[PDB]
């Protein structure tokens, strides 16, 4: 789509190794890449490559950002927790991949995590100062609308 | 102790009632302090004796009495703020800053202290960090008396009475509320005025948010009361640190 | 290409809906014009109170040719049984005018001296109805789900300030939400 | 490595947005790169090139191998990556211009699109014929109406209604619709909304 | 102190629903007694904080904001599983793996906030106080009269929660007046240490002097670490001294001396 942080959440690399053998690298001089070779796609390119196949062309190995020991610390403390670290985008990327894997189980966490943020976010949405820096890139630009309406909102309010 | 009532009353009536036209500068100064979690507050002398100069009248007579006497009457504010019912919340440190009259470093002896003295100098080197106390609970060794003592500021032993004796009492670290401390130690500024000799250093006490605020070498304006500290090393010979109510460092600096 | 804000009203255009909200008035005056929206008036008798449109009576107020009149709910000993009323339910957010903080602001500015004890008072007072009620928002916002929320009686301002953030995480939440069945 | 260009062209085009977002909005825009899309293209054209190559190649040497499938389907996926790049910069491109083009024609009395866009002729001519194609564009929604508009300013409502506008080094005097305001340097005009709007896009008026 | 049971009652329910730690402690109990079959191991269980939120975020919120009254009821009752454990032929230690953290900082960064709540430092260890005995335990035996005599010997580092002192030196002649010879060797001593640990030098931000705080290493964990070594501590954040509020010497400001007790000490590369 036309917005740059779609674009840009697509541009992320994925450790997903291949189902089968193909011929004509892309990449070099293989010239095929031996089967259960792992290479990390940009997930644009790996979307539909899970889909279309009735064995799929890739196994979807689960990113090291994804990490059951990542979505259990960020059960503690989310507030302190630093996403901006790690990819950076979080909630431009994680929305694909539970579609494309279709899993259940970390709805629920991340739907939790997006909250406590936010109930942090209104926080500093009253007129930074270290946190600011550690945001996921999409929340940021939430950040940006916030504050702007705040603040517009602020000068309104006198004179 | 209804002076106190009377003293707190007119902090909080100059916290709820001042207008700058048409915002109250300090009521929402503190909103949007509790917020980000900074739980201090920023007091603006000049707007203080607009409204009464008699709160500043005893403000620069007996500071160290009264000052705690407008934590407490600032966080009694907070709570009706920042919460609503019908926790916990720390007694806000208060940063003021104020132009009056620059003190210089060889001009301070005596005479004023225990009254308010902004100056300036370059600070040298910054003290490690240690806790002093805030809130302690303390049992007895044999009647096991349990106290809760509210420790204030700005030295103070501990009570001997509920054989028993002399001093029975132990300090429970399991609960006690700890505040943090610094000591800044300060160089006055080499254009004025070392003549022919080196100049002296006065050590300074920050403490709570205005700790680690300041990189050594930058040069800065500090407010703070005046006061002396035992420390031996007679007769009597008590030796002279400044207390720092609040720090300002100088354009910007960040 | 309205570029601000843009899918959020501006803090002035809530002012500039208000406006059409109408008010009585005192009018110092003893055409024609029929104008298109006021459907008043005959010639405004001094000394009689009359309803108008607001942006006529603010625009008429700076050349104080009429005395606007203090709204009801607008005063310190009324304010005093909703700021009550206000602490004592801390989940709804009782009753409220809908433009009040926007009326409070306008009003104060020119028609100040009109109104009976109108200073250091209301002011202090609102700006408090202004406090505890935007701090129970924060703390009424922890329990956001999709898709429903009670926000009872709320101020257009309040609306406004806030709308960007809510209904912008209301649309990462529910989002994947949707998306997972 | 394979469609990663696109990837750090749109992260330059994020800047824009980052100059476009708080901001100030001057407008300014640093370039529009052509040289780096033409690597794109020089790129895309190889991939297409052996496209039909390898198409060719399907129809004689692969004899409908299962694994060719994916070369059209792959490097297919590629030509679109490209395109989601390339469409993605293009329509910000529009948007930070288009709206230009809005709140400032400009006005009264436009009376010419000129001296605007400080990007001038560092931004590429396709755009700019794009542009001027645009602005008369949107002089027929100027010539529909008959409000009168004027739609290209007041984005901000009238109050209450007269104003005080200071002079800020402009001459001057230029006012000749509705009246010869006579212009003059250090001089404040107690003057209504009206030709307020239309000269304080210009850059005479300064205070409101 | 009914809460305190509850503490030990809850933490009960844990282990053995889920059983995943039992096996371990069945482990610890089997492999000692191999190596009295034989012709070593420190007792304590590694508890990952990972399984900790699954059951209960009440008690796991706990641990960390008031490990005083959390972690040694929670020991007590590993002690109570130890001993139901299989069969006959002390204290323990928990260690705290994590899942952090919070509560995640390095020592720069710290005070007062982070103290009486559980902590990870992490820097280098310098200058490793060297190794020695504590006293913990005193054993007697009173003779013609028999029995068996025993004080209980309480430090600053005892338990974890603060209690009136015990110290020092021996009872002697405790009533009646039969005599006490102090028994060696049934007594028990706790290896006691403590290892300074300054922040990490590359995230030094200036000029500015390195801050190190004090880490006291209990038991086991006792010359586990060379100086010089990438360490991420763990342990309760512990205040102990009087600031001089006690008596009246010393007079000056400087007060209340802080160290972290335990805990784990996993190091690192």
């Amino acid at each position: 789509y036309y917005d740059i942080d779609d674009v840009l959440a697509d541009g992320t690399e994925f450790p997903c190794k291949f189902q089968y053998d193909i011929p004509g690298l892309g990449y070099n001089p293989g010239r095929p890449i031996t089967k259960n070779t792992k290479l990390s796609l940009p997930l644009w390119l790996a979307r539909i490559l899970a889909i279309v196949g009735p064995v799929p062309f890739v196994e979807l190995l689960p990113p090291d950002m994804f990490s059951t020991k990542v979505m259990n610390a960020i059960k503690t403390d989310p507030v302190a927790l630093d996403l901006h670290s790690i990819n950076s985008h979080f909630f431009s990327l994680a929305i694909k991949w539970i579609m494309l894997f279709s899993e259940k189980e970390l709805a629920n966490v991340v739907s939790e995590l997006l909250l406590q943020r936010a109930q942090e976010l209104n926080h500093h949405a009253s007129s930074t100062s270290t946190f600011l820096l550690k945001l996921e890139e999409m929340e940021k630009e939430i950040y940006k609308k916030s504050h702007e309406s705040y603040k517009d909102t602020k000068r309104w309010m006198f004179k | 102790d209804d002076d106190n009532t009377e003293i707190i009353k007119s902090f909080k009536n100059f916290i709820l009632e001042f207008r700058l036209d048409s915002q109250f500068i300090y009521r929402d100064q503190l909103r949007n302090n509790i917020l980000v979690k900074n739980y201090s507050l920023t007091v603006n002398m000049e707007h203080l004796i607009g409204y009464n100069e008699d709160i500043y009248k005893k403000l620069s007579d007996e500071p160290s009495d009264i000052i705690p006497l407008f934590e407490t009457a600032i966080t009694q504010v907070a709570k009706r703020i920042s919460i609503l019912s019908r926790n916990s919340l720390p007694t806000f440190q208060l940063i003021l800053n104020s132009n009056a009259n620059q003190i210089p470093l060889r001009d301070l002896d005596s005479e004023h202290v225990s009254k308010i003295v902004r100056l300036s100098g370059i600070i040298i080197s910054t003290s490690v960090l240690s806790s002093r106390a805030t809130y302690l609970s303390i049992m007895c060794r044999n009647c096991r008396h349990t106290t809760s003592i509210t420790i204030n500021n700005f030295t103070v032993s501990l009570p001997r009475s509920c054989n028993c004796g002399p001093d029975p009492y132990i300090i429970i670290h399991e609960s006690s509320k700890f505040i943090d401390q610094q000591f800044l130690k300060l160089q006055e500024i080499p254009e004025l005025v070392p003549v022919g000799e080196m100049p002296r250093n006065l050590t300074m006490t920050c403490d709570r948010y205005l700790t680690n605020k300041v990189i050594p070498g930058t040069r800065v304006t500090i407010v703070g009361i005046y006061s002396i500290y035992n420390s031996k090393n007679g007769v009597a010979i008590r030796t002279p640190y400044i207390k720092i109510l609040g720090i300002q460092s100088d354009v910007e600096t960040s | 290409l309205p570029a601000h804000l843009q899918q959020t009203f501006s803090p002035e255009e809530i002012q500039f809906i208000v406006e059409n909200e109408p008010i009585k008035i005192f009018p110092r005056i003893t055409w024609q014009l029929i104008t298109t929206d006021d459907k008043a008036l005959n010639n405004m008798v001094a000394m009689r109170s009359t309803e108008v449109v607001l942006w006529i009576a603010l625009l008429l107020k700076q050349q104080s040719k009429c005395s606007i009149v203090a709204p009801q709910w607008l005063t310190t000993k009324e304010l005093d049984r909703k700021i009550q009323y206000e602490k004592t339910h801390p989940d709804r957010f009782s009753e409220l005018p809908w433009n009040w903080l926007v009326l409070a602001r306008i009003l104060f500015n020119k028609a100040k001296d009109d109104f009976h004890d109108p200073i250091h008072e209301l002011r202090g007072k609102i700006q408090d109805l202004r406090e505890i009620r935007q701090i129970k928002v924060l703390k009424g916002l922890k329990y956001l789900n999709e898709s429903h929320l009670q926000l009872d009686n709320l101020s257009l301002l309040e609306i406004n300030e806030l709308r960007p953030f809510i209904t912008e995480i209301m649309d990462k939440l529910r989002e994947i939400h949707t998306a997972s069945l | 490595m394979y469609g990663d260009l696109g990837n750090k062209l749109v992260l330059e085009a994020k800047r824009t947005k980052q100059l476009y977002a708080r901001s100030n909005q001057d407008v300014n825009l640093p370039m529009y790169h052509e040289d780096i899309i033409r690597n794109i293209l020089k790129e895309v054209s190889n991939l297409r090139k052996n496209t039909e190559y390898l198409k060719e190649q399907q129809q004689l040497g692969m004899l409908d191998d299962k694994v060719a499938k994916c070369q059209y389907f792959v490097t297919l996926l590629c030509m679109e990556r490209n395109k989601r790049c390339l469409l993605a910069y293009q329509r910000l491109r529009t948007d930070i211009l288009d709206s230009m083009a809005w709140n400032n024609n400009g006005l009264d009395l436009m009376s010419s699109i000129t001296f605007s866009q400080q990007d001038t002729n560092n931004l590429s001519h396709q755009e700019q014929e794009y542009l001027k194609e645009y602005c008369d564009l949107i002089t027929d929604l100027k010539s529909g109406d008959l409000v009168d508009i004027d739609l290209s300013g007041s984005l901000v409502p009238p109050s209450d209604v007269f104003i005080d506008v200071r002079v800020l080094k402009d001459a001057g005097e230029i006012q000749t619709e509705y009246g010869v305001f006579n212009l003059i340097k250090d001089s404040q005009f107690f003057v209504r909304q009206s030709d307020v709007e239309r000269l304080i896009q210009q850059g005479y008026l300064q205070k409101i | 102190d009914a809460v305190f049971g509850d503490r030990v009652r809850r933490f009960q329910e844990f282990l053995d629903t889920f059983t995943s730690y039992r096996d371990s402690v069945r482990s610890i109990q089997v492999y000692n007694s191999n190596n009295a079959a034989n012709y070593i191991l420190p007792h304590r269980i590694i508890i990952s904080l990972d399984d900790l939120r699954e059951f209960d975020r009440s008690f796991w919120s706990g641990i960390l904001v008031e490990p005083a009254y959390f972690i040694p009821p929670a020991e007590k009752a590993l002690t109570d599983l130890a001993d139901s454990m299989d069969d006959v032929p002390h204290p323990w230690k928990l260690s705290f793996k994590g899942s952090f953290g919070a509560h995640a900082l390095s020592p720069r960064t710290l005070t007062a906030q982070h103290l009486n709540k559980l902590v990870s430092v992490e820097g280098i260890v310098t200058k490793t106080s060297l190794v020695r005995p504590k006293l913990i335990r005193s054993v007697h035996y009173a003779a013609k009269t028999g029995r068996f005599h025993y004080r209980d010997y309480t430090d600053a580092t005892t338990t974890l929660t603060t209690r009136i002192p015990t110290p020092a030196i021996y009872p002697t002649e405790d009533t009646e007046g039969n005599k006490l010879t102090t028994e060696y060797g049934y007594s028990t001593f706790i290896d006691h240490q403590r290892i300074t640990v300054q922040e990490m030098p590359e995230m030094a931000p200036a000029g500015q002097l390195p801050r190190s705080i004090d880490v006291i290493l209990d038991d086991d964990l006792v010359d586990k670490t060379k100086p010089g070594d990438r360490v991420n501590v763990v342990g309760v954040f512990k205040s102990l001294g009087a600031g001089g509020m006690n008596q009246s010497n010393s007079n000056t400001l400087i007060g209340f001396k802080t160290l972290i007790l335990g805990n784990t000490v996993y190091p690192l590369h």
